[PDB]
């Protein structure tokens, strides 16, 4: 069984910041590369950014690439996502997967493998 | 997959390979012949590592080998010939009190050798052991030296001293010396725990017959090794795991003079003898040398049959120097009699003789002369393993003291450790690929 | 930080974080034979950043190239290889095959150098 | 121009400018001793070619790396230390940080040069 | 190919599809001359890769550069370079110019690395 459990925040003026946390278990953290996707309330899945599975390289889409921060701590097996200078656009249910990328000797992948739960991040 | 090839620089990898050896550490080795040792004993376990190894096969036993001869022959080249010498001796028995055993041992010996000055001559009396010396008929002579017949005899440097030093051999870079860390190695084959070294821990240039001298104990029991333990012909070396102390001695209190034979030239030799005149002679204990045996017919029978007989027995016959049990002691070349150590089925005194002209290693055309040390020699030395030879001739084996090969003696050391070359360079299969 | 040829046994995976542990190694009459095994140690050296500088790999540890795997030289996967094989299994798999991989690698470099030297010839 | 080290006297930012003159003189029985000194000339140079190698720096005289600068090991301001200083005293009070540094160096090629076989690695 | 000189009779155009062919063929009492023999074969390849190291061509056979061709050293045009002769006779012509072109190579890779620090330097 994998699990991955976010427990950030809600609700955030236009302008401020909102940090999102993401407790990952059931697998080596380190072994799979990490990303955020986001679901507008009434629209489909929108990828939103994609990190390592060692944190050096971040890639992020260009809507978001000035304004979001996105971090692993793999000692504490957990995913941060720092946003900045949020949007009313940014509305959305945003989930935690893992997968999207393959560190060079694993096998391709290209897919996420795994879905959070999915924290529920609104801007007034 | 879609995979590529990447280059890797730097993988550990390793072949199999021979490659020349540098040493590191008034003696014979490592005057300014050894490069001085890193103190620092970076020693790395190779966990997971299973190498294959053949101490038989092993080309730094043929390095220390040559290593030794040529470091042996560089050390008595600058010295004194004693060519002026071989002449004509007028010896006569030794007028000291002697021993039962000592009767026609040492012969009081004069002669006319040369001085400083090319006119001029000088008698000369000295003592000298029977083996150095054989009959010869002349007009006022008896005896003359052993080796004026065969080569020159070079007289040993003053002060350069015999006495065995370790000497680590140590590898280039772009190589690397893998140890065994294995306890009851058995030689040969896969060794699980492997770890790499820079050099070896000191090897000390032990030179011996028959029983193996201030050597390496094994880590738990006594470690039978032999090329083929079927075929008769190969030596077998015993790794004791206790060593078993021997005390060898020359009781007699020696008066050494000298002489010049020619400008800036000097011949040592024995003066007198103080005291009476005894036989050399080594002490094993009785009690722990049955025990030594006992462990070692035990491992024995596990490649010859549990319910198999072992007999010991002395050797065979040939040269003193492959016969007896061969050392140096305080300088002296001691030559004892191992009769009373091998001669059983399944405090020992064992008499020794003194040669002051010996022949180093099997090879003929050179000779060098030992000069008498002054006083009295007490030696003490562990026995750390021994030369067995089992006979060829039915049940019941018998074996015996090996020989004077040397490469069992730098076998005995040097049995754990393989030299490898390292390859930095690999190739792998990645998705990586340029652009 | 296991030294040098510690991570031999590991497998290829974990020893590709560690070349530089070993890099450095590989550099650093009687005066004869120590004076040879130094210029030995120098030539072996250098024949191989030869080599990485005739594959366009001169000054990198982890080169990646453009010659495919072809699948005979092994047909094993990357899962395979990198974390249940170690470099000593590898190279005595392939063993067989690295004067071809070299060979390709040459080839491969002399068509770029060629092609970028006529990418700069554009105005 | 000033010769072999002609700048030595000279401040960090004039030395730096003639980089290739010094580099350009560091390749360039009695046949032991001759012997010995060339091949520890060789020895050093390429101790120092393979230090440059693996930071990331070879084929260059001047390399900029991704290693801040600690303000432990030196507190001066650049100003002063490209404007008011010479190479020796800088060697002098850097010296007790250099394997310090060299040892960063070392680190932020090895994250560096996986990170670009991943980049290289997508498709 | 055409073995380790089987182009020195061809064209320089022809000749220049063979540069690791001889490339890979430079580096390979009775003792020392042995070893002198070892450590000369070493240095000239060291001298020669620390010039092209010092030219910022370090790793390549083909290195282009941003020093201009001028006419006083050989006003012949591509056609008769690289097509109607050799290299051994273009060496006979560029002989009294090797030096002069060796400075301007020097003095344009100093100021190549001077401007890429600059470049660098800009947040
Ligand atoms: C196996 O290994 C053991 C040692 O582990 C060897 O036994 C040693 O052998 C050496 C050489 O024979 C002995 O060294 C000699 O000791 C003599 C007595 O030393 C005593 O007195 C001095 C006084 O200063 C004390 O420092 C020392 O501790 C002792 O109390 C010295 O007189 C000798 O020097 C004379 O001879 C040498 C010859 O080379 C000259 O250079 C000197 O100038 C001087 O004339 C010498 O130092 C050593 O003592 C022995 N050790 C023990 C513990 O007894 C075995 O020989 C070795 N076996 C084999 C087969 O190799
Ligand atoms: C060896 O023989 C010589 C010659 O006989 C002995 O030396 C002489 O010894 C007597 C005493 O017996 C002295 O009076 C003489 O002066 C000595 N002569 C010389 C030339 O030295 C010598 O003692 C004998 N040695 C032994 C051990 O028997
Ligand atoms: C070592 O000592 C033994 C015992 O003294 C010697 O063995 C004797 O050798 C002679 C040779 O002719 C035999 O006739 C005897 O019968 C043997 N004695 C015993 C008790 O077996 C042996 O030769 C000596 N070896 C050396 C090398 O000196
Ligand atoms: C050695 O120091 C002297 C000064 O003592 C340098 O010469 C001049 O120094 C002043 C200092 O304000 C500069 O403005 C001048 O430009 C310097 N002269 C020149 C010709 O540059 C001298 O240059 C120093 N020597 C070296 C080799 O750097
Ligand atoms: C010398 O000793 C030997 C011992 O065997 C004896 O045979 C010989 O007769 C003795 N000679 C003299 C002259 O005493
Ligand atoms: C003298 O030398 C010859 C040839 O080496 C040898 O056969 C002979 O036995 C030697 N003499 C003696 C008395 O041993
Ligand atoms: C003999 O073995 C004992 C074992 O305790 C050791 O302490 C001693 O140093 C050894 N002696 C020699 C000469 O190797
Ligand atoms: C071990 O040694 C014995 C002799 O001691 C030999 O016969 C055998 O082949 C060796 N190798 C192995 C793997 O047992
Ligand atoms: C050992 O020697 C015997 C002699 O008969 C031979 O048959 C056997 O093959 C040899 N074994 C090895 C491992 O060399
Ligand atoms: C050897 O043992 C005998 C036993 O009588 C003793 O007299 C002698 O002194 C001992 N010698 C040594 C060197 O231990
Ligand atoms: C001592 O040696 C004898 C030799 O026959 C043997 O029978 C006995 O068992 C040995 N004792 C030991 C090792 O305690
Ligand atoms: C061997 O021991 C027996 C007694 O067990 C003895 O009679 C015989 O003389 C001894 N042999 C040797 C060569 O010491
Ligand atoms: C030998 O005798 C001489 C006589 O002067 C004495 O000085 C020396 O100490 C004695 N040596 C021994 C080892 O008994
Ligand atoms: C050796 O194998 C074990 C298997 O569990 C592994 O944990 C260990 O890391 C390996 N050693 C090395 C040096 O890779
Ligand atoms: C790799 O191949 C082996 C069979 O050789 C297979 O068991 C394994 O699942 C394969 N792995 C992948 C990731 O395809
Ligand atoms: C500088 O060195 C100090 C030494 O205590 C260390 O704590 C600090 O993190 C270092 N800073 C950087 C930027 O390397
Ligand atoms: C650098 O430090 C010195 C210390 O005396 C100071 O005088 C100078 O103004 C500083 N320069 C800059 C650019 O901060
Ligand atoms: C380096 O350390 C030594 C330690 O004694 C100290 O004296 C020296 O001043 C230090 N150097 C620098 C440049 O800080
Ligand atoms: C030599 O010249 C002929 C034309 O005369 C040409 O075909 C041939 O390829 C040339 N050989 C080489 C090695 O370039
Ligand atoms: C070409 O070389 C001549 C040599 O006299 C020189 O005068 C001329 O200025 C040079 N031209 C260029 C463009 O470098
Ligand atoms: C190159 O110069 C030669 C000089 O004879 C001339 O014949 C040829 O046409 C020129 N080629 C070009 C391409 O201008
Ligand atoms: C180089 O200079 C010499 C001076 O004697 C001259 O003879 C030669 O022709 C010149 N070389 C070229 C290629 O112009």
């Amino acid at each position: 069984e994998v699990q991955l459990v976010e427990t950030g925040g809600g609700l955030v003026q236009p302008g401020g910041s909102l940090k999102l946390s993401c407790r990952a278990s059931g697998y080596t953290f380190s072994s799979f590369a990490m990303s955020w996707v986001r679901q507008a309330p009434g629209k489909g899945l929108e990828w939103v950014s994609l990190i390592n599975d060692r944190g050096g390289l971040t890639f992020y889409v260009d809507s978001v690439k000035g304004r979001f921060t996105i971090s692993r701590d793999n000692s504490k097996n957990t995913l941060s996502l720092q946003m900045h200078s949020l949007r009313d656009g940014d509305t959305a249910v945003y989930y935690c997967a893992t997968g999207g990328m393959s560190s060079a000797l694993q096998s391709s992948k290209y897919y996420f493998d795994f879905w959070g739960q999915g924290a529920l991040v609104t801007v007034s | 997959e879609n995979l590529w090839v990447t280059v890797y620089y730097g993988v550990p990898v390793w072949k199999d390979a021979e490659t020349t050896l540098f040493c590191a550490s008034h003696n014979v080795w490592a005057t300014h012949a050894c490069v001085s040792t890193d103190p620092n004993p970076q020693e790395i376990h190779l966990e997971n590592v299973t190498e294959e190894f053949n101490m038989w096969k092993n080309n730094m036993v043929e390095q220390m080998h040559e290593d030794i001869i040529s470091l042996w022959d560089q050390s008595l080249k600058p010295c004194v010939k004693l060519t002026p010498l071989c002449v004509g001796l007028q010896c006569t028995n030794v007028t000291n009190n002697i021993t039962d055993d000592m009767r026609g041992e040492l012969k009081n010996c004069s002669f006319n050798a040369t001085t400083e000055l090319r006119n001029k001559r000088q008698k000369v009396y000295s003592l000298f052991y029977r083996l150095d010396i054989v009959p010869m008929v002349d007009l006022w002579t008896n005896y003359r030296l052993i080796s004026c017949n065969t080569s020159a005899i070079t007289q040993a440097c003053p002060k350069v001293s015999f006495e065995p030093i370790p000497i680590h051999y140590c590898a280039p870079a772009g190589f690397a010396i893998l140890k065994c860390k294995d306890k009851k190695f058995n030689g040969t084959g896969p060794c699980q725990n492997v770890s790499t070294v820079q050099c070896t821990h000191g090897i000390k240039p032990v030179v011996s017959t028959q029983l193996l001298l201030n050597g390496s104990l094994a880590e738990e029991e006594v470690i039978i090794r032999s090329e083929n333990i079927t075929n008769n012909a190969k030596n077998i070396l015993v790794q004791l795991n206790t060593s078993v102390q021997i005390n060898c001695t020359r009781p007699n209190n020696n008066t050494v003079k000298s002489i010049r034979i020619g400008p800036g030239q000097a011949f040592y030799y024995t003066g007198d003898i103080i005291g009476d005149i005894r036989q050399a002679h080594c002490n094993v204990s009785k009690a722990t040398w049955n025990e030594t045996l006992g462990k070692v017919v035990k491992q024995l029978r596990k490649h010859f049959g549990n319910n198999t007989i072992i007999r010991f027995a002395q050797s065979s016959g040939g040269d003193l120097e492959v016969t007896t049990h061969s050392f140096n002691c305080g300088g002296e070349f001691f030559y004892c009699n191992t009769s009373g150590l091998f001669n059983s089925t399944w405090s020992i005194t064992l008499p020794c003789r003194i040669k002051q002209i010996i022949n180093m290693w099997q090879r003929i055309g050179q000779a060098m002369y030992a000069p008498p040390i002054q006083g009295v020699i007490r030696c003490v030395s562990n026995i750390t393993g021994l030369i067995l030879t089992r006979d060829g001739g039915s049940t019941t084996e018998t074996f015996r003291p090996g020989g004077g090969d040397m490469r069992d003696n730098w076998r005995s050391e040097l049995y754990k450790y393989k030299v490898v070359k390292i390859e930095p360079l690999g190739v792998a299969p990645t998705r990586c690929k340029r652009r | 930080s296991l030294g040098f040829l510690g991570a031999a046994g590991s497998t290829m995976g974990a020893a590709s974080m560690t070349l530089t542990v070993q890099a450095r190694n590989l550099l650093s009459h009687w005066g004869i034979k120590q004076l040879q095994a130094r210029v030995l140690a120098v030539e072996h050296y250098l024949r191989d950043q030869q080599l990485l500088g005739i594959w366009g790999c001169s000054g990198k540890l982890i080169c990646c190239t453009n010659v495919p795997w072809n699948s005979s030289w092994s047909n094993r996967n990357l899962s395979e290889i990198w974390d249940n094989m170690t470099w000593l299994q590898w190279d005595k798999e392939i063993s067989n095959y690295t004067q071809i991989i070299y060979g390709l690698l040459e080839e491969s470099q002399n068509q770029q150098e060629k092609n970028e030297q006529d990418l700069l010839a554009l105005d």
